[PDB]
């Protein structure tokens, strides 16, 4: 329906024989996981790589120009999770949160107070 | 077809029972008194033993092919 | 007859993400044809990372040709056109 | 030959090629090749 | 008694072979019991006629 | 959902237009890993009993 | 210092408790007793004839899920560490089944028990299939009519749960802890009250119930858990709990002898 | 139709969302949900005049032409797979040769290309015209 | 149908599925796939051993 639903990505060979995708590029393609089927083309030139790398890249494309609006967010158990994990009233103890610390990848490696 | 050998779930080998429940089930006895005398305690095991089908009979009816 | 001046040049002076995309691939594509390379290679071996360097580093040796609706043109050099 | 079983009365028998196809004694149109005695493997997995 | 052709015959109908067929007789004839006929066979193609 | 949404003014947008469409996707990856793994070792679910409203 | 009681015991079945140990070496125990215990398991079957009406991946399946005697598999040796080529007498057992129907009536009901230990790594005790009682039919394998046979060469390695479900010693384990939410490790959904709602655990009598002006206790960790493990007869449950203790205990030493030989 | 899994509604680990749900792996193991798939390939001979038919045979290279890729070493002397072997994908099930007006070429029908499993069934009977009629049916598991 | 919109080779389509452990522009494709799929890549100084490697 309109250039959100053709984006380029980056290739991860993994097993099993259906295609992976992050949960928050489900709403630009309109897809859900109850037995959709979805395309891949693969460009054969240099030129064309780099016209997918610098054009057609999925960062470039969380903004869309229809309504000045991203079209990616946060969405299912994701948003529902933190809903409960911003609330006043929850504390997590030490352990938790150096594992929970340790799991983002942009982390500077410093505990906070 | 024929009764699993073990739970889906757990993984208890219910396999070897169908026989005695077929007898508990002909002298009288209510399907979850004999589960109960099965020794079955979670209802896994519960429903793999009172919601199985044998198909097995129907097979066998047909003449063999050999 | 055709060609504008350098100095009545009225476009923008900034490269835009189409003029960019087609740069990179162009000078990939020659990279990995075996072309002179204007930079220093330390340790990248993709040839899109080394027309990215060279990019940043404005020593692409290539010239867009803007064209005008009417037919004229204009040359811009790519060491001169502002990349941000 | 290779061995035929027939449909009907489940007789064990053969032909060579040349032979109507037809059982040897009920006459049934309808035979099955009989299993190849090679053992087979299973992961039983 | 002049033949002037074969009409196709649904199956479990009263001209059907399957009708006072017991069950020991249709299990020797490898057809289920549990089957319920109302189609024809058509080129060994079991056909249903849509209402 | 009125700030890590798909709404304009959010969180995404903000953070999109002020560092780039990288750090962007970066802070998509952050969320969504941390908030997953408290979840996952925090549990929700939904029942019968949520639709069930008193006798008053 | 860790403390180990008893409950109930029986060779199908241990229900016990411990105490003064952590939360995460009891759930590595339980999760190695459910996936980490070696025991042997028909992963070879060798279909010489089947006339049953029984597919053959049907038959191999459930020979598959059949529980043996693996009580001397520590001493036996994997197949992949075994020099031999294929599969040779003390890397596996080899089981031959051989079942018919005499006469032209009736239906005959082959069970577990028809399979016969032909070869193995002697004198090991391990290979047969497990029994209940002496006289136990054992797990009904197939049925067969007149005219219908079953000739079955089956090979049982030894394995793991991880590769595949029918290594798994036990059944199912039990594991609870703090029956009384002193921890408030938990929050209970309720509709009027929570305490009325919800069912008291078996365990609550062993713990004493919490005071209504009791204090929150922060610095509280969870030290008593009550664990009732069940076995498929394949492995007695005193058995597979020592075997999984060793298996971790196994697991670490590699751990240090690697960190010790990255020096 | 179908089996009673004792399903637990509860967000996990994030890989059940949209619609997508988790299995048991050791349940799996045990059977739950397995089935069967049996599929049947059909072939006859064809008259094309008064000596002109197709025969089922074994085809070879010294005298048959347009031979396909496949594994021929499948089939019997009748040009029929016996039942119970194990077969793979492209592999020629039932040899059928046609001659020409070298004088016959192949015609054999193999195996589907993405499709593996086991000769379950082969069934050799007469069609109308009075010319052979094979059906291979071959099962395998999902 | 043929100028317009056209059948074209080096392409795949197969069911999908969600990953929270992947990143915003990643996509997991199957070993099949990625071993079916191919992109010609040219020979330089920069990458000969590792392209005669991916030969052997
Ligand atoms: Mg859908
Ligand atoms: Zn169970
Ligand atoms: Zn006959
Ligand atoms: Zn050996």
């Amino acid at each position: 329906l309109h250039k959100m639903s053709m984006m380029a990505h980056r290739v991860k060979v993994m097993p099993y024989s259906t295609f992976r995708l992050n949960l928050s590029v489900t709403s630009p393609y309109n897809a859900d996981f109850d037995g959709d089927e979805m395309n891949l083309h693969v460009p054969q030139s240099e030129e064309t790589r780099a016209e997918l790398s610098q054009l057609c890249a999925v960062p470039l494309q969380i903004v869309s120009p229809q309504s000045n609006k991203p079209v990616m967010g946060i969405v299912q158990d994701t948003l529902c999770g933190v809903r409960k994990m911003t609330l006043r009233d929850t504390f997590i103890e030490y352990e938790q949160v150096m594992n929970m610390l340790f799991w983002v990848p942009s982390w500077d490696g410093v505990v906070p107070q | 077809m024929i009764i699993p050998v073990r739970c889906f779930s757990c993984g208890k080998v219910v396999g070897d029972k169908w026989d005695a429940y077929l007898r508990l089930l002909e002298e009288g006895k209510q399907e979850g008194d004999a589960l109960d005398e099965l020794k079955l305690k979670r209802y896994c095991c519960r429903r793999m033993v009172l919601t199985h089908v044998d198909l097995i009979e129907k097979f066998l009816r047909y003449n063999p092919l050999e | 007859e055709l060609a504008i001046l350098k100095e009545e040049r009225t476009t923008t002076p900034y490269l835009t993400k189409y003029e960019r995309a087609r740069i990179l691939g162009t000078r990939a594509l020659q990279i990995s044809m075996n072309a002179p390379v204007l930079v220093d290679i330390e340790g990248e071996t993709d040839p899109l990372q080394i027309a990215m360097k060279e990019l940043s580093q404005r020593k692409i040796p290539l010239v867009i040709r803007r064209y005008l609706p009417d037919g004229s043109y204009e040359d811009w050099g790519c060491d001169e056109l502002i990349v941000d | 030959g290779v061995k035929y079983t027939c449909g009907a009365c489940a007789h064990n028998f053969s032909l060579n090629k040349s032979d109507p196809v037809r059982c040897k004694e009920c006459g049934h149109r309808v035979i099955y090749k009989a299993r190849t005695k090679r053992m087979i493997q299973f992961d039983a997995r | 008694k002049v033949h002037i052709g074969k009409v196709p015959i649904m199956l479990r109908s009263k001209f059907c072979s399957l009708r006072t067929l017991d069950e020991v007789d249709l299990y020797k004839m490898k057809e289920c019991p549990y089957d319920m006929g109302g189609y024809f066979v058509i080129n060994g193609s079991e056909k249903v006629l849509i209402a | 959902k009125k700030t890590v949404g798909s709404g304009g003014g959010g969180l995404i947008h903000t953070v999109m237009r002020e560092k780039g469409p990288k750090i962007c996707a970066e802070l998509f990856g952050n969320i969504q890993k941390v908030v997953n793994y408290w979840l996952l070792h925090n549990g929700f679910s939904i029942g019968i009993g949520d639709a069930i409203a008193d006798a008053s | 210092e860790p403390k180990v009681n008893i409950i109930n015991a029986q060779d199908d079945e241990v229900e016990l408790m411990l105490s003064d140990v952590n939360l995460s070496l009891a759930n590595s125990l339980r999760r190695t007793m459910l996936a980490e215990v070696p025991t042997l398991a028909i992963d070879l079957v060798e279909i010489k004839m089947n006339t049953s009406v029984l597919a053959d991946e049907f038959i191999s399946h459930r020979l598959g899920l059949i529980p043996l005697v693996s009580e001397d598999v520590e001493e036996m040796k994997y197949s992949r560490d075994c020099t031999c080529e294929d599969y040779c007498d003390e890397c596996s057992v080899v089981l031959e089944l051989s079942a018919r129907h005499e006469g032209e009536e009736g239906t005959t009901d082959v069970y577990s028990s028809s399979l016969i230990k032909v070869s193995g790594p002697g004198n090991l005790n391990v290979g047969e299939p497990v029994r209940r009682d002496d006289y136990d039919q054992g797990i009904l394998l197939c049925k067969l009519r007149n005219h219908q046979e079953l000739n079955i060469r089956c090979i049982a390695k030894k394995g793991i749960a991880k590769e595949h479900a029918k290594w798994s010693p036990c059944s199912a384990i039990a594991f609870e802890y703090d029956p009384h939410n002193k921890l408030k490790h938990t929050d209970f959904w309720f509709e009027v009250d929570a305490k009325k709602e919800w069912p008291d655990s078996k365990y609550a009598t062993w713990e004493e119930p919490p005071k209504p002006g009791e204090v929150f206790d922060y610095k509280a960790k969870p030290n008593r858990f009550y664990m009732t493990v069940e076995t498929t007869g394949s492995l007695k449950a005193n058995q597979v709990f020592s075997r999984g203790i060793k298996t971790l205990q196994e697991k670490l030493a590699n751990v240090l002898f690697e960190l010790e030989n990255s020096r | 139709a179908g089996q009673n899994a004792i399903v637990a509604i509860a967000c996990y680990s994030g890989y059940n969302q949209e619609d997508s749900m988790i299995m048991n792996q050791s349940s799996i193991d045990r059977g739950l949900f397995r089935s069967l798939f049996f599929r049947s390939y059909m072939d006859q001979e064809k008259r094309f005049g008064i000596s002109i038919v197709e025969e089922f045979e074994k085809p070879t290279r010294a005298t048959t032409l347009r031979l396909k890729h496949g594994t021929y070493e499948k089939l019997d002397e009748d040009g029929l797979i016996a039942p119970g072997v194990r077969v793979s994908g492209d592999d020629i099930i039932i040899g059928k040769t046609t001659p020409i007006p070298h004088t016959k070429r192949d015609a054999s029908t193999p195996l589907r290309s993405t499709e593996n499993g086991i000769v379950d069934q082969v069934l050799l009977t007469t069609n109308q015209e009075g010319l052979k009629f094979v059906k291979v049916r071959m099962r395998t598991t999902k | 149908g043929n100028l317009m919109g056209k059948r074209v080779d080096f392409s795949a389509r197969t069911v999908i599925s969600g990953d929270p452990n992947l990143e915003l522009d990643q996509v997991g494709v199957p070993i099949s796939i990625a071993k079916t799929l191919s992109y010609p890549e040219t020979v330089t100084q920069y990458n000969i051993h590792r392209l005669t490697e991916y030969v052997r």
